[PDB]
């Protein structure tokens, strides 16, 4: 596996991709913050094969935090057995033990929509240990539910962690500033401007004028969205995922297809987004169709 | 002791907060106006529905609700008396935003000088919200709500709640409250004016682009590159258009209300803003001084140091629409 | 099952239904938003048999969400068998296992009053999985309560999810915009001014003048309601169900019948919609009767 | 139909409305005999005074879906799934389809009605009653076992109109429920005939209605704060005179200070003078 | 364990470490209160070996507190067997018992992220014993779960307790009452304006002018944050550890290396800080890049 | 146990009358006035015997529970066993000797929730509703006939710390029953001085020290709404540390100034250090 294979279809620039591996390899914990529809989940599976250098799923682990994840789930917890309770090794604890089987080959743990859960509750002991510096046997620590016999749990050096926090829900935003220093935050753009986005459409039977018209209108809208910060901040700006999918059968992109998108998905989104005057809704809706 | 009619300030506050009939109410004073907005504002929300935020609850109950916490259960041995510690999401209206409304209403009633009907109607509302718990309000409470998850409508009434508490003073009695004489102090009234325009111009002047611009001194000093001692300079507003740029400095002074000497000390700030600002576009550079006057509005133009500068006034107390017309008339002259 | 079986009694136009079935085959997740009383519950069971094309209720599961509903009940969670607790595969998990057995046949899950429960908390892991392009074993994910990383849960491709969410309550709205992207939102109107609704009335020995007068009356009223979008959006407008049922006896729809229902149902509603204006209540109430 | 103080027309409206729609809400201020109407009314609809069919409950803010329908609660050995009353009650009518079984919910306004009912908030509708519309419950282990409202079941809701909560408004539930107002009924002869058949003075009764109605009109004067929903009920007069104490102004004077004055205080809060006026006005 | 190895690398003045050692011998219950990234965790591991005078792991123990941490794990509690419940001596209990054997040798217990869990919930009864005056067998107490009153636990005088607390969260405005009385707070400065931090930078092939230019900015920026009290106090200010990291390769400091750090760590942190004033973000970010 | 207590004689005598009547006192006040010490010695005085067994002391915290206090079901090797608490067991001893006076000391009572801990017994512990007549079956009692009654001999002392800013309002349940008593720091008293005079302290150092703390304590009490009177520093630091026979002098004093008093000033004065240094200077300068 290599960069050329992954980056064939991605609409994100190479620039960020190098920025990721630059920040990742030094720091080992990163966050990609962007609105939905920019391929956050999409890139993450591809990146894992790069660092390992091979397309292997075993060295990768993927999860989503659902505002009910707990330290009992991630690390160490007690589960019913048939008649009586037992202690169960969590998933991350299960993952690290495999990861330290070989330091040579890198192991990745991927958490989608990480911002939701109360991360201090989930990680507990791990919040310190995740950092690049504080890894290995030097910083071994005994866990809460560890046996009285001293047995210690340390983050292996080979492990790299990636989190995928959407920036739309403001309430569900990381306010644990102690934790926000452990991670490095990578802003991801909607991906309209790139030709690599455009070429995908032209390859799929698209007019350059219709294509260039499309990006022109979205960029105007996102600026109007980006202008506000009171309610709708920079992060709220619309992703490109809506346009990406559904054309595999041979349906060529045209104003009919775009009009279906505008009426069906985005226009409901806009009225929820604004919810002050319809005229602003009527304005931008007609603009896209025009 | 001449001042603006109180109703007009509310319009400027609206643009200051960035988002109705006021003719009905007979009380000219502010708190009568402000309370009626809130007292109606609460009722407007209830029609649509108030915010309900799922608060997770971890408590000791005799059965399974949501997700059971195995650890706290076994550690406390709650199984034996038929109980579990389980996490579940009771849905309440007891959020910080709604608690603030109820606490604000308590303050509103306690104000000694207020329309009786306003006080009567609000006391109903306090009773109509039994679940919500009273709180002792501080700005720090409002600070936590800067996240602004809430709807656009909630932010308006909360801004009112911010205004009332800060502008509330205890009066004759220990329990009751008395309203601040907001109009008399120039600084807060002036700070309203500067913010009033900045958000206002974004609304109406779609033609031009409106931004506050920080400026940097042209100076260099051998002592320090920082130049921290030098005054920090940030424009009140800049309203840039392709044909012409324009900087405005606006302030509220009492001396100008008298129709004699003129208080234009702010002008001293202005030239240095023109000087330190250098436009790449090089279309033109213009400046504006705008002040509030009560009786009448007068516009003048000047050619001072290669700059085209205007000193102008607005006749607040006339009427809001003509004032809105007047402002659009004002910027139209100079923005050219 | 057949298409024409449904359309006989259905007041909604076919065009929306064609829009519905086109999106649903593509997106596989949808939300129907409108006021109460327009047949969201009515269509949903009908539409499922259309999409499958066969009248199989075994393949369809219908549920109504509410506040006291969680991932433990829905997907997976630990619950008491008796003396000993067990991991109880929830309703949605069981539904997916059934659909896995028969990939060819479409299996449909219908959620009434979806907007109430905290969907982020309820779906959780599913929130990512449900996407039309991420279904399959490639995106299989280990759950919270899974014993190991190897045990993983993936949505089948055949699954279609249908959401029913009333727009009368703005407090309860699906503001989670990332979740909003997964669902393709299909507005529904009361559809008073349609032939199929009137033909049902005329079939019940009704005056054409009274019927056409009736449709004109509400159309003006709904537009008045839609005007004050700050106060009341289109979502609040009156549904058609008040008029639909109650004629099963064979009672002809005279003006007296209308006068009874308006006094009992719509009259207090207008009082609440217009709390401030008593005159406005009197205006529209009297307008229908006269 | 003899000792009831509410018009025959309203109950005649109700019985047709109930039989057709199968769900109703009887909304009025306290002291108007909401409970007695419903208890009487169910016996009318059944036609026999059978109490086993009829069950009454009084909601309260802490009531939950765990209590009503299903829920996990402990036996002696441990925890189990415990079928709530309504599931148990619907099974009772499901055992006997022919007869009409009734369920009464008092103090309905207090609780989050959506929360308790949950699944049945759809099912309760008269058309969607039967196995076809059955659904698996939240706590049901398997989808196959489902719950469906039977056709015979009828629900009556009793609501206090004097404590409005501007917390949650549901207009969808309002579609399920056919709302019927109840007036206090001082003007009605049937209330007066009871008292005139209790050795009341004719003038004493007639002047009383003038007194109470003027108070009721004042409460309905300011529609926003108060309404017909707040105004005074009659039921306080029914009880306390069956011992044998015939009507007199002294008897009324007990009730005014005993009962009505806190209500007046509650309604006309922070306005003692209005209390003194309206309290004293009645006594004369 | 020589001071020269320990204290040379450290950025903190030799003045403050001396005072830290003074009060620690005196009171034995000490708290280091500072923002993240000032080496609070870094110093604490070294200080233990300073006091003991030797590199021994057994005499020093480290833990991180979190919400799940409890008395039953920390001190004493019952852990389920296959069915039965067996009492278990906890860490702090087990650690002191080792310290009981060797009263002369100094023993250290290190507690990171102490504010996250309430001390009463974990320590509980021991807050009486933990205090410096009420130590030794004279103050011995029988424990909550002790089988008989005869068994007793007393904090030997030798143990010293260090607690690492970060002043980065809004909740910590209400500092726990237990901490203030029983622990002695020490404030840790960010410590940019130090020779050793600079001397560290210069040693790694760094221009002095570029280094000194940076120090003016960080001292300038933290002043802006520290001036505020409502939203961001003095305790919220930036630490000195973003800049320490990333130099193991030997890559010289420059604007290129700096630009990665500002954009990927400090810029989005400022977005969270100065949410209300976006332009203030631009004001500082451009300043730092220069 | 009454030889040298820095507190004035009036208050310690007033309490004894108050305690014999009300039987439930709360001692407020700043930390470092020997709240336990004054309370501990008073317990021996009320009995008149310097015997520890009759006296018992426990420190309350928010997680302190009814299970620890009264009755709980801790597991033995095989199965759960009811375990008597402190107060429950404590009364069994006092019931033996009704003639004698038994005393229960409760530190930091406001911190914990009284109701969850005491539960049923909160009614009985009031002085009136005492004796066999008011006996009630306990919550965990398997048999109704076995009951718990508060004997008259028991006297309850509570220590509450005024200093904490986090404290806003006293618990209602606490206030109805207990008689709050305020102990001044008593930094300017003869008995405190006479102890210091017995140690090698000259009158000027005494007068210097007593004068300076009065001025500083006056500042804290002066800003009453901003800071409670109970914020003012106590005297216990000056008691301890001189047992070795060390002479108290300005050289010795400056250690305590910087070590104990300075962080307390830092905690109390969290706004302006410029104000703090002004007051630290006067203590020594
Ligand atoms: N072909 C192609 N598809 C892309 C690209 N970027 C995003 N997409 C598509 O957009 C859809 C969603 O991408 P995804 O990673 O899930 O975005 P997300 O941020 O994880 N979603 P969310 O924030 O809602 O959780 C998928 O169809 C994904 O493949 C791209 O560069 N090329
Ligand atoms: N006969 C007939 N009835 C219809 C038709 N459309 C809707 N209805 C009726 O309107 C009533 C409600 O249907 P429903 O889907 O539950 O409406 P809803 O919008 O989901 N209501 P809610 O949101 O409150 O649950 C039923 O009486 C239903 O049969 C129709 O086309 N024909
Ligand atoms: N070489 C060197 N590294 C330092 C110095 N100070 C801090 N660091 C480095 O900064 C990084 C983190 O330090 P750390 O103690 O964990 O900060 P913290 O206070 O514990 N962080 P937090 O508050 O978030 O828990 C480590 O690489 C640490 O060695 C120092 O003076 N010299
Ligand atoms: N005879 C007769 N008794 C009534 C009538 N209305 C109420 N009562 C009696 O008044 C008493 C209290 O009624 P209650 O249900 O508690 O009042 P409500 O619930 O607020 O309506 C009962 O004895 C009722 O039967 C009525 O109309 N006729
Ligand atoms: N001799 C004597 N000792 C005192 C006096 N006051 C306090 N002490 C001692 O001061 C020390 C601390 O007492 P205490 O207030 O209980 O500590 P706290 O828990 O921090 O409040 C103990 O040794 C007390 O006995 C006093 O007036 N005379
Ligand atoms: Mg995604
Ligand atoms: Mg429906
Ligand atoms: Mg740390």
């Amino acid at each position: 596996y290599c960069l050329e294979d992954a980056l064939n279809d991605l609409f994100i620039p190479e620039t960020t991709i190098e920025t990721i591996l630059k920040r990742l390899t030094i720091k080992k914990n990163i966050i990609l913050q962007g609105p939905p529809g920019v391929g956050k989940t999409f890139v993450a599976r591809r990146l894992a094969y790069l660092l390992t250098g091979e397309k292997a799923p075993q060295r990768v682990n993927m999860v989503q935090f659902h505002q009910s994840y707990s330290y009992e789930d991630f690390i160490q917890g007690y589960r019913p057995n048939g008649v009586g309770f037992r202690r169960k090794d969590g998933i991350f604890y299960n993952f690290c033990q495999q990861a330290k089987e070989q330091p040579e080959k890198k192991y990745i743990f991927i958490i989608d929509e990480i911002n939701r859960a109360n991360l201090s509750k989930v990680f507990g002991e791990v919040m310190m240990l995740m950092e690049h510096d504080k890894r290995g046997e030097n910083w071994s620590v005994p866990l809460t539910y560890s046996e009285n016999d001293e047995e210690r749990f340390y983050v292996p050096e080979n492990v790299y962690i990636i989190g995928l926090m959407n920036t739309a829900d403001r309430s569900l935003a990381v306010v644990d500033y102690a934790l926000r220093r452990r991670f490095s935050f990578i802003d991801i753009e909607p991906g309209f401007d790139t030709p690599q986005f455009r070429n995908f459409l032209l390859n799929k039977k698209a007019e350059p004028s219709f294509v260039e018209s499309l990006c022109q209108k979205m960029n105007e809208l996102n600026q109007e969205i980006s202008k506000e910060a009171t309610i709708l901040g920079k992060g709220f700006r619309i992703g490109h995922s809506y346009f990406c999918c559904g054309l595999e059968d041979g349906t060529s992109p045209d104003t009919q297809w775009l009009n279906e998108i505008v009426m069906t998905d985005i226009a409901p989104l806009l009225e929820e987004y604004f919810f002050d005057d319809p005229y602003k809704q009527q304005k931008w809706t007609n603009k896209l169709l025009g | 002791q001449p001042v603006i009619p109180v109703r007009n300030i509310y319009y400027m506050l609206t643009y200051a907060w960035g988002y109705a009939n006021l003719e009905a109410i007979p009380g000219n004073n502010l708190l009568d106006i402000l309370g009626y907005v809130l007292n109606k504002g609460v009722l407007q929300l209830s029609r649509r529905g108030l915010e309900l935020d799922y608060n997770p609850n971890t408590e000791i109950i005799p059965g399974i609700k949501g997700r059971i916490e195995f650890a706290k259960t076994i550690r406390g041995f709650h199984l034996n008396h038929g109980k579990t510690v389980s996490t579940f999401d009771m849905l309440n209206e007891d959020t910080l935003a709604n608690r603030i409304i109820k606490s604000t209403l308590a303050i509103l009633i306690k104000h000694e000088k207020l329309n009786s009907t306003i006080r009567d109607e609000a006391r109903s509302l306090y009773r109509k919200l039994p679940g919500i718990s009273t709180l002792h309000l501080t700005p720090q409470h409002f600070s936590y709500l800067n996240g602004g998850k809430n709807t656009r409508y909630y932010k308006f009434v909360i801004s009112v709640c911010k205004f009332i508490v800060n502008n509330s003073i205890p009066g004759q009695n220990k329990g009751h409250y008395r309203f601040y004489d907001f109009e008399r102090n120039e600084k807060e009234m002036s700070l309203l004016y500067q913010k009033f325009l900045y958000e206002f111009c974004r609304r109406e002047l779609t033609s031009a682009n409106t931004t506050r611009s920080y400026l940097k001194w042209d100076a260099s000093s051998i002592s320090d590159q920082s130049l921290n001692l030098l005054p920090r300079m940030e424009t009140d507003i800049t309203i840039r258009s392709s044909e012409k740029i324009l900087i405005v400095d606006a302030k509220y002074y009492k001396s100008i209300f008298s129709r004699e000497k003129f208080h234009s000390q702010n002008l001293y700030q202005l030239m240095n803003y023109l000087w330190s600002l250098k436009p790449e576009n090089g279309e033109n550079i213009g400046g504006l001084l705008i002040y509030p006057h009560v009786d009448t509005a007068v516009k003048h133009r000047y050619k001072i140091n290669g700059f085209d500068i205007g000193l102008c006034t607005v006749n607040l107390g006339q009427e809001w629409p003509c004032i809105h017309q007047e402002l659009l008339d004002i910027f139209d002259e100079y923005l050219k």
